[PDB]
């Protein structure tokens, strides 16, 4: 291929190659399971139970 | 009820847009930034399990309406992930989509025009990419997306 | 230490061996592979020769052998996919049409 | 039994049983690394849970390796598809043969050198070749006949890379070609012998951005060879860069040792980030890389190398 | 010379116990855990592959003795190498090397 | 209590055959492979389960093999189609001693929600099932959650070091249940928190 073409690629891949370092250089983001509990919102729709009233017995 | 479940919309939008871009980006030969897609669209999800309770399939939309209302805090997950999203998509766009290796692969390949799109039943962004400016939100606007900028 | 003599009969034995295999055998290949062994085996006779009088003309003479064995292998090769591209058949006994 | 040559002997032997046994560790640990510092790369904190800072990993990778079930095809050749895997992993390790670790501890101090390290690479490619013919698989064997091509491509100019080297130091020997880096370290005049030489070396270990897989059919340790063989080639490119380009075991404050294994560690590091960050070129435009940009460079850096070393041996 | 036979018998053991760890590896590997049409372009790229290897014996032949050599050395190579990239520039015009169709 | 595949066989496990497979088992389950296998959805949780955000890695399960004959376990991840029912039979087949599987989602768990004349009802109407996930699809850390409960299925059963000597069967523990075993903190939860909050 042309000259600008190779001395372009090769600036795309030193800024991939100085991108992704820093990318090395961040903070990080991973959620420490089973260690760090899953934070879940109230309304999340997982395991189903049957409640009770106030008065203590069963609901249904 | 249209605001809320165009928010909805827009919401899954970016997250399919996302995995769309990252997955290509991946299939051209560059793996890395799926997983930091794949982080924004934990964002993503988080805003979604706090409005509807699921994250992929939230089964939320009722005939007439909405299965909840808005959760109070809403607006502040929606706020964090609007100051979260565009660096993120600069910087992708900036490591892979500029990147000259992922152009020579991606340019020129399986290209056709606005008749082929036509006579194919060929939409979404294939066939504005044709010139065709054919948007359903637009031509025949619906959901109160006549509303929106 | 190692006499010149012993050396000579290896190279000897190499190349009879080589010459046999181009002989005997009517598929194209094991006829080049013959002849790739007895081009081998007079550069080893060579490079004796030269270590017996400790000169680096052996291994000069060597060096040209071998660039002839590579040049030589890569038109034997090709002369060989040409035949195979267009007789479908590798039998050395089938390229006999010129005669008498 | 005690006299000064014996002992010399079994202290050598040891010295290079020592140096084979670290070389092999450190090529497996450092595939684990290679795990550990993509996860870094990617913002991960990759295999860190399976013993103190994920070091028994590998332990249990070998492992499940070794108690795999053994299968080979029925219809597959026996002979070379269990030989495939064996070159695989000796071609790399004798090419590491040749590699000085540090003044007084050395392997072979042959007249050749780095000769020796080209005829591995062409054990190399006989490898993959036989990998991927003893499979029985089309597709393997067309996949192997490209990875086949793309390394004569760039074994064509891996020599001419290391050529402007050895000709400032005047000897194929390695001790030699550390010793003339005394004053400048070898990448500051062969830059671009450092960089083609560093290409060549990367597209000959298979290793990202250069790798219908000749891969699929191998299972249990045969595979675990493969990964172990193509790890100590890239812990021998690694090496074989330091020794050439930048000075070997020379160094100013440290033990030579420290200063050979730190550069080692530097371009193992770069060799993984070359993995985590480039895309991968298409097959046609590597082959063109190699052959039309590659060869002729380290062609003229071999004249220019000629030209000033006669200008300056007045 | 004691250091050089040492360091000979230092390569034997390298390679004898190099090539017997990989046999028993293959080994312990097999023993343990129970059980239950191309183109002619490869051609043209090893032909290459095999000629340039040549040329570059012959290049490597001479980067070893370059000062003693002289600048007759020099000239000579320039030569050698200006045919090389003739050869090569012939191979990369025609489409030899080319490929994409 | 432990069943056999070649009934119910009481544990067999000399101490130094004992630490040997104890050995075999902790180098089992610190390094399972799975299998890329993408049916549907829950392959999207999979993959997700793959990404930076929950670093499946940490388990050493991130090694990801393209080819069934170098994967330990197979996920099926999704829906168990009439079509894709000999492939998934075929793969699973493809695969060598020891291979286990992970049922994910409620597809591949009974069929789900499709009760429909192009769905098999469960894969576990023609490949065995090690571990079960509910859920539609199961979040990432709940797919970690079932990769440390093969582990600890692993841990505990018996296969043999090698084809020369010794029982050639393999032998499963009969596990207790995870419902019975956390029925005691599961019934004790009193008070949750409103859903009309974050
Ligand atoms: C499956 C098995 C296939 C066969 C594998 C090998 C089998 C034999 C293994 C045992 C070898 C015993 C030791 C051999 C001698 C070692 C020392 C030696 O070669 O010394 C000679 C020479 C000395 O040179 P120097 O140190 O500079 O001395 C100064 C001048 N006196 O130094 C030299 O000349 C060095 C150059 C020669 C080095 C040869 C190394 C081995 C080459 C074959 C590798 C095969 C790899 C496996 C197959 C790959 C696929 C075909
Ligand atoms: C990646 C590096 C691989 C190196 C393989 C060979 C290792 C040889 C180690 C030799 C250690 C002793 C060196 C001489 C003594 C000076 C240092 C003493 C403390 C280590
Ligand atoms: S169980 Fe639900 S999420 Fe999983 S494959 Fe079926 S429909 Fe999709």
């Amino acid at each position: 291929m042309t000259l600008k073409e190779l001395l372009v690629g090769f600036g795309t891949q030193v800024r991939s190659i100085w991108m992704i370092g820093l990318h090395a250089f961040a903070k990080r983001e991973t959620r420490m399971y089973p260690e760090e509990p899953v934070y879940l919102p109230p309304r999340y729709r997982g395991r189903i139970v049957l409640t009770r009233d106030p008065d203590g017995e069963e609901r249904c | 009820v249209n605001v809320i479940r165009v928010m909805l919309s827009e919401l899954f939008r970016i997250n399919s847009h996302l995995l769309y871009i990252s997955t290509f980006i991946q299939d051209v030969g560059a793996m890395t930034p799926v997983f930091f897609a794949f982080t924004d669209r934990q964002k993503i999800y988080d805003l979604v399990e706090a409005i509807t309770g699921f994250r992929m399939h939230p089964a939320w939309f009722r005939i007439g309406g909405v299965a909840h209302d808005l959760p109070r805090g809403w607006d502040r997950l929606l706020r964090e992930f609007l100051d979260w999203m565009p660096k993120r998509l600069a910087s992708y766009e900036k490591a892979a989509l500029q990147n000259t290796i992922l152009k020579g692969r991606s340019q020129g390949v399986a290209a056709y025009g606005a008749k082929e799109a036509l006579e194919w039943g060929t939409t979404g962004a294939g066939l504005r990419a044709t010139g065709i400016d054919f948007d359903v939100r637009k031509a025949r606007p619906y959901s109160g997306y006549e509303n929106f900028d | 230490m190692i006499p010149l003599q012993h050396g000579l009969i290896l190279a000897a034995i190499l190349f009879v061996l080589g010459l046999t295999g181009l002989v005997i055998r009517r598929n194209l290949l094991f006829m080049l592979i013959g002849l790739e062994i007895m081009i081998n085996a007079s550069a080893l006779a060579f490079v004796v020769a030269g270590s017996y009088w400790g000169q680096t003309d052996g291994q000069v003479m060597y060096i040209l052998a071998i660039s002839l064995a590579a040049a030589e292998a890569s038109i034997g090769l090709a002369l060989l996919l040409q035949l195979h591209r267009r007789r479908q058949n590798l039998n050395i006994d089938s390229v006999s049409e010129m005669r008498g | 039994w005690i006299s000064p040559e014996l002992i010399e002997i079994l202290l050598t032997i040891l010295k290079a049983v020592v140096i084979l046994l670290v070389v092999v560790t450190c090529g497996a640990f450092m595939s684990f690394g290679e795990r550990r510092l993509l996860g870094l790369f990617q913002n991960r904190y990759g295999p860190n849970r399976v013993g103190w800072g994920g070091s028994l990993q590998l332990v249990a990778d070998m492992i499940k390796m070794f108690f795999k079930e053994d299968w080979i095809p029925k219809f597959s050749d026996r002979v070379i598809f269990t030989l495939a895997p064996m070159i695989a992993f000796t071609s790399l390790l004798l090419a590491f043969a040749i590699v000085p670790v540090s003044p007084g501890w050395v392997v072979a101090d042959l007249n050749i050198g780095i000769l020796f390290f080209l005829m591995m690479a062409g054990l190399a490619v006989y490898a993959v070749l036989f990998a991927g013919w003893s499979s029985n698989n089309k597709y393997s064997l067309l996949g192997a006949m490209r990875a086949s091509a793309q390394t004569l491509s760039y074994e064509v100019f891996l020599g001419l890379s290391l050529m402007g080297v050895v000709a400032q130091a005047g000897s194929f020997n390695m001790t030699d070609i550390v010793n003339s880096q005394a004053h400048v370290w070898n990448v500051i005049p062969q830059f671009f012998g450092f960089i083609t030489f560093a290409i060549a070396g990367v597209a000959v270990c298979h290793r990202h951005p250069f790798d219908d897989g000749y891969h699929i059919e191998y299972s249990g340790m045969k595979f675990g060879l493969f990964f172990v063989g193509e790890y100590i080639g890239i812990v021998t490119i690694s090496a074989l860069m330091v020794t050439l380009f930048f000075g070997g075991w020379q160094g100013p404050l440290l033990p030579p040792f420290i200063w050979f294994a730190l550069k080692t560690a530097f371009f193992m590091m770069m060799f993984i980030l070359i993995r985590a960050s480039l895309p991968r070129p298409r097959y046609d435009q590597v082959m063109s890389f190699g052959w039309k940009i590659c060869l002729p460079l380290t062609l003229i850096n071999l004249l220019v190398t000629a030209a000033v070393i006669l200008w300056q041996a007045q | 010379s004691t250091e050089v036979i040492a360091h000979h018998w230092a390569f034997a053991i390298f390679l004898i116990v190099a090539i017997g760890l990989c046999c028993l590896m293959l080994v312990g590997g097999w023993f343990l855990g129970g059980r239950a049409r191309l183109s002619a372009k490869f051609y043209l790229v090893a032909m290459f592959f095999v000629i340039f290897d040549v040329e570059a014996l012959y290049l490597f032949a001479w980067s070893t003795s370059i000062r003693e050599s002289g600048w007759v050395g020099f000239v000579e190579a320039a030569i050698f190498i200006f045919v090389l990239l003739a050869g090569l520039v012939y191979l990369v015009r025609i489409g030899a090397l080319d490929w994409t169709p | 209590d432990y069943t056999l595949t070649r009934e119910i066989v009481t544990d067999p496990l000399n101490v130094f055959m004992g630490k040997l497979n104890d050995m075999v088992n902790w180098g089992r389950k610190n390094s399972i492979w799975p299998y890329n296998f993408g049916l549907s959805c829950c392959y999207v949780e999979m993959v997700t389960s793959f990404t930076a955000v929950h670093d499946v890695a940490r388990f050493g399960a991130e090694v990801l093999r393209a080819s069934p004959r170098q994967a330990d376990l197979m996920v099926v991840a999704g829906t168990c189609f009439t079509k894709m029912a000999p492939v998934i039979q075929r793969l699973y087949d493809q695969m060598l001693e020891p291979k286990w599987v992970i049922s994910m989602g409620a597809c591949a768990n009974s069929g789900g929600m499709y009760d429909i004349y192009s769905v098999v009802q469960g894969v576990d109407k023609f490949i065995p099932v090690d571990v079960y996930i509910p859920g539609c699809p199961p979040r990432p850390e709940a797919y970690m959650q079932a990769l440390m409960l093969l582990q600890e299925s692993i841990g505990k059963e018996r296969r043999p070091l090698s084809w020369v000597v010794g029982d050639q069967g393999v032998y499963r523990a009969n596990m207790q249940s995870e419902r019975e075993r956390k029925r005691g903190e599961r019934i004790a939860v009193t008070n949750l928190r409103t859903p009309d909050e974050i």
